[PDB]
């Protein structure tokens, strides 16, 4: 599965893995920036914690930046 | 969330020699950048060594040829090799990372700096 992936956001072919995710949680500079953006692959849609919230998806290239 | 931690400092004889090492460790998901900087006491904290990710590494022309840095990515961490040590080279070295991070509204990159080490020449 291809997948956008960070600090590049470019697509790149994950092997093993069979979905593309968006993961967006705050840090140090939630208020001022705004929610970290990680874009990634992962063979499963990954557990987040409570502040974090994810995007999957299963098409190729789903996962651009908003 | 982002922690530099040096070591390597010391004491030394004119022609000597060290190498200082500067972790990283944290939120350094994005290092970008990695450099050592050297202040004596009246100046700046002045450029000593620099490497910036896919570009070569840039020295100070007072340096070339006896300082060497290096970046280690799978530990996250710089060094600097001191080689041929004299007088002038005495004061305390900071290595900064400049990490870079995607935010909501863009990309951000970040300096943050080390707790300083001590190298001496006498």
């Amino acid at each position: 599965i291809r997948c956008f992936i960070t600090p590049d956001i470019t697509s790149k072919d994950c092997p093993n893995g069979h979905v593309c995710y968006t993961k967006t949680w705050c840090d140090a500079f939630c208020s001022i920036r705004g929610k970290r953006v990680d874009l990634g692959c992962a063979a499963t849609c990954p557990t987040v914690k409570t502040g974090v919230d994810i995007q999957c998806c299963s098409t190729d290239n789903c996962n651009p930046f908003p | 969330q982002v922690q530099l931690q040096e070591s390597g400092g010391g004491l030394v004889q004119p022609g000597g020699s060290l190498r200082l090492s500067c972790a990283a460790s944290g939120d350094i998901g994005g290092l970008k950048q990695m450099g050592w900087y050297r202040q004596a006491p009246g100046h700046q904290r002045e450029l000593v060594a620099v490497k910036r990710n896919e570009n070569e590494a840039n020295y100070t022309e007072s340096v070339k040829g006896r300082f060497t840095i290096s970046r280690d990515n799978a530990r996250k961490m710089v060094y600097l090799q001191m080689n041929s040590l004299k007088p002038e080279d005495t004061a305390v070295y900071y290595c900064n990372a400049v990490v870079g991070n995607w935010y909501t509204s863009g990309y951000y990159e970040d300096t943050y700096w080390g707790q300083g080490t001590q190298v001496t020449v006498s």
